[PDB]
């Protein structure tokens, strides 16, 4: 629900509003997460 | 798909008769008579079944006479009151549908037969 | 068919192709069926497409038929079984049941396909069907008549009317 | 009763004038994977369809023992055709049907069999053909002869380059006899199809 | 597949015949009470007008889908573009009744007139096509929907309401000529 | 109720919006529903 | 730890020099059947296999920005060769590596990716192209790149002479730099094999 700002459900259905799909995954979002962080080898803080 | 042969055209005066015979080697399918007019296009002229059944063009009906012997592997078409009209080469090879007479631009003709009436 | 005629003919030749039509519910052999009547009011479709051939000939006669689909991709469609067996294809005799069904499959890339041929581009998007006859049995004359009806799983999706006024 | 359909891979094919299926020495393969093969043998699952051929015209001058054969596998064009120039070695039974409509007013028999390891028939032998997988095609009961036979051979693979085991052969038994309502010529078609076309050891290309 | 073909029976056969698998099908667009539910133009406007839906074009998407049908049924609506006010009378009012206001009548508001009209027709279901005639070529006088009239009527559009059609009827698409298969121009983007 | 996308009920009654049925079956579908399928005979797969 | 063997089909390839396999916008395929083909699809194990290809020499006058593509699928002999063929319809993702051997004393680094739907990239775009599945070839750690790509498209199967999604990409990030002790020259060589090879919709034969 992106960029829709009334409080009220649509007048009519969510077979006239658009379309429905059917069936029979965020990719990028599983990449940058798991990207490496913090150090690497020893440390002498 | 045949490998067919042709003879027995010639030169003849006007009432004069003539027999064409063609030889083949595959099959039985119902062959028929087909002449090229000099400048005219390819046109059937008569049609013979499997052991059977004949059928003839309207101009040429009732003076000619076409057999078939399926032992010899021959048919022959015998032209008898012949007219200055009906010189052409006279090619033959299988014909579909000899009710309707509905010729088969199938594949490759033989050109061994020439008449030549005279008047 | 050809001259307006359901019914294609046994045809004494070696070659053996007695009809050839394109899977396109616009296509000429098609013009005057019902499916194609309601295709010609939606856009797209999707599905398999029935055909029933029907034997009408006498008691003393036989033949032996096949009918194939040939997929878009090849430049000429084949003009013999030797060569069309390899698509998918269906051969039957004549006998006591002398009709036969065949359901002409939807494969191809996009789900669903136009109801409609473009533009003057050729060789239709779907591929052809070519029904062959294999060899036959004193049947000079006698006749098969065809014809073609909806799938258990056809469907057509968009509604419009291009049909001038 | 006598209504058989027969279906590989995506072809099927239908006969309302069958008599049975005839089993050939065996029902079933023998065990594919082997001690030669190495393990390194394949299945070609879309190899395994039929295609047709056209054995000879059934005329009425042919006498007693017309001998006509079909030495498999033969020149094909399709997806074996190419498992049999890619692969080094190959094995496959066979499925096979012949066909010849006349129609029931005809008279004659044709002795369908496929033979082992062919080599030319006296014409004394030919007597006893009959020992081998067969069936007979006479246009007063069926017009529909189906054989199917393993693969049998001295090697578990073969090289079907050098070495062709099977042989289709058709034999006339008594001449046809037409009437004025009979066919005057029959043409007798083939359609085989490869079962369990196991392959091994794939080869270079020429490209 | 095979079945004795003169029997008549409905024969389906799908694709598990050989080897393929039968997929999941969606047959909403091709409902009648669906289909047959959207506006049409009437192209037959005067003065006083009889509304009825055999006046539709016989190859538009509504028009020529009932005429598909041999007998039908469904209340309407109706769309008039008119100057004056709008009168309307019943299946079987006499035509002098169109010149009273007691009559719905509709005066005229800026773009056009929009209204919903019930099932008037006495007779159970109407019908497309009557074999015969009703006097003591052309359907009855009593299958209709009623009859408008204003000073000039400039467009009419008629939209039928829960539809309802029995006994088929021969439908038809564009003749092929002489190509292989129809080609016409589709919309393509531009450049 | 085909081709209707309205959420809320009809303001008018339903005497008004439209006539009324009045009493005292889907063919086609039950035709199309019982036809013929599978095969016919024998089956060697 | 960097020593790496795959393996597909019945071939290998082991590098010591590795630093890892680069899986592309996912890690499998996706849902292979559909409601298009009409279930009359097959699998053909024969074709996952390696070929090899030479992609272009890598010397010392080639700057920053020279780009050399491969698009997927090529011109192949083997069974693919066939397999694009016979069938309609295809569908395979792809499992790339990529080795350019000089010796440790070189300098230089490619980027090597691959791109979907290839469009010529101007001047400006190339500074991005690690938007894509890539790695890095630096003589200085390693000499092998491995990519792996499911079957991405518009449709879900496709007919690859009309269309060829995927395209390997190599760019020169910097020049290579080479001393008295290293290679004058580098030849850069790609090892390609594609993976779920799925097929619909056979043809008839030209034979």
């Amino acid at each position: 629900s992106g960029n829709t700002g009334s409080i009220i459900n649509n007048y009519y259905m969510q077979q006239y509003q658009n379309s429905m799909d059917t069936q029979l995954n965020d990719w990028f979002s599983k990449l940058a997460s798991s990207a490496f962080s913090g150090l690497f080898g020893a440390l002498l803080a | 798909q045949v490998q067919l042969q042709e003879s027995g055209g010639g030169l003849v005066q006007a009432g004069g008769s003539l027999r064409l015979s063609c030889v083949y080697s595959g099959g039985a399918y119902s062959m028929g008579w087909y002449r090229q007019a000099p400048g005219k296009q390819r046109e059937l002229v008569a049609a013979i079944t499997d052991d059977g059944i004949t059928n003839y063009r309207d101009t040429v009906k009732g003076r000619f006479t076409i057999s078939r012997d399926n032992a010899k592997k021959a048919v022959y078409l015998q032209m008898n009151s012949l007219k200055p009209e009906d010189t052409a080469v006279y090619h033959c090879n299988t014909v579909r549908r000899v009710a309707t007479l509905s010729g088969s631009s199938s594949g490759s003709w033989g050109q061994g037969t020439q008449v030549t009436v005279s008047s | 068919f050809d001259d307006g005629k359901p019914y294609v003919v046994t045809r004494e030749d070696e070659q053996r192709l007695l009809a050839k039509f394109d899977v396109s519910l616009a296509a000429k052999h098609m013009s005057n069926t019902y499916l194609s009547g309601i295709a010609q009011y939606y856009a797209q479709y999707s599905g398999t497409i029935n055909l029933h051939f029907m034997f009408t000939g006498s008691t003393d006669s036989k033949a032996r038929y096949m009918v194939a689909y040939v997929p878009p991709g090849v430049e000429t469609p084949p003009d013999t079984p030797e060569r069309a067996a390899h698509c998918i294809h269906a051969e039957w005799d004549t006998g006591l049941n002398s009709k036969f069904t065949f359901s002409i499959p939807y494969v191809s890339a996009a789900d669903y396909a136009y109801t409609a041929s473009d533009v003057a581009e050729t060789t239709n998007v779907q591929g052809w069907v070519c029904i062959y006859q294999i060899t036959h049995g004193k049947a000079q004359n006698d006749t098969l008549v065809v014809s073609v009806s909806a799938g258990k799983d056809f469907e057509l999706r968009l509604p419009i009317d291009p049909r001038t006024q | 009763d006598r209504t058989l359909t027969t279906r590989n891979g995506h072809t099927t094919s239908t006969t309302q004038s069958s008599v049975g299926v005839t089993y050939g020495y065996s029902t079933g393969e023998d065990h594919v994977s082997g001690p030669n093969t190495s393990g390194l043998e394949t299945r070609v699952t879309q190899a395994e369809r039929f295609f047709k051929k056209h054995l000879f015209n059934w005329t009425t001058d042919k006498p007693f023992g017309h001998l006509e054969k079909l030495k498999l596998p033969t020149d094909h064009k399709g997806v074996y055709g190419h498992l049999v120039d890619s692969f080094a070695y190959m094995r496959n039974g066979w499925d096979v049907e012949v066909s010849a409509v006349g129609n029931q007013f005809n008279g004659g028999c044709l002795l369908v069999a496929m033979v082992p390891e062919w080599k030319k028939f006296t014409p004394r032998e030919k007597y006893q053909l009959t020992l081998f997988p067969h069936q007979f095609i006479s246009p007063r009961t069926n017009m529909t002869a189906h054989i199917t036979v393993p693969y049998l051979g001295v090697n578990r693979y073969d090289q079907y380059k050098k070495h062709k085991p099977w042989t289709l052969v058709v034999m006339v038994v008594s001449p046809l006899t037409t009437s004025s309502i009979g066919a005057t010529e029959i043409k007798v078609y083939a359609n085989i199809a490869p079962t369990h076309v196991h392959v091994a050891g794939e080869l270079p290309s020429k490209e | 597949t095979t079945s004795a073909g003169e029997s008549a029976d409905p024969v389906t056969t799908t694709v598990e015949n050989y080897g393929g698998e039968t997929q999941v099908q969606r047959r909403h667009h091709t409902d009648v009470g669906f289909i047959m539910d959207r506006f049409v133009k009437i192209n037959n406007t005067n003065p006083t007008h009889v509304i009825d839906l055999m006046q539709t074009h016989q190859h538009g998407l509504v028009g020529a889908l009932l005429r598909a049908a041999t007998y039908y049924f469904s209340d309407l609506e109706i769309v008039v573009r008119h100057e004056g006010n709008l009168t309307w009378v019943p299946n079987g009012a006499p035509e002098a009744a169109l010149s009273n206001a007691g009559n719905p009548t509709a005066y005229n508001k800026a773009p056009f007139t929009r209204l919903a009209l019930p099932y008037t027709a006495p007779h159970r279901v109407l019908a497309t096509v009557y074999n015969g005639t009703s006097k003591y070529t052309q359907l009855p006088a009593s299958f209709n929907f009623g009859a408008i009239r204003a000073t000039d009527i400039s467009e009419l559009l008629v939209r039928m309401k829960r539809a309802e059609l029995y006994c088929p009827r021969p439908l038809l698409a564009v003749e092929v000529t002489a190509q292989d298969r129809h080609k016409q121009k589709i919309i393509a983007p531009a450049k």
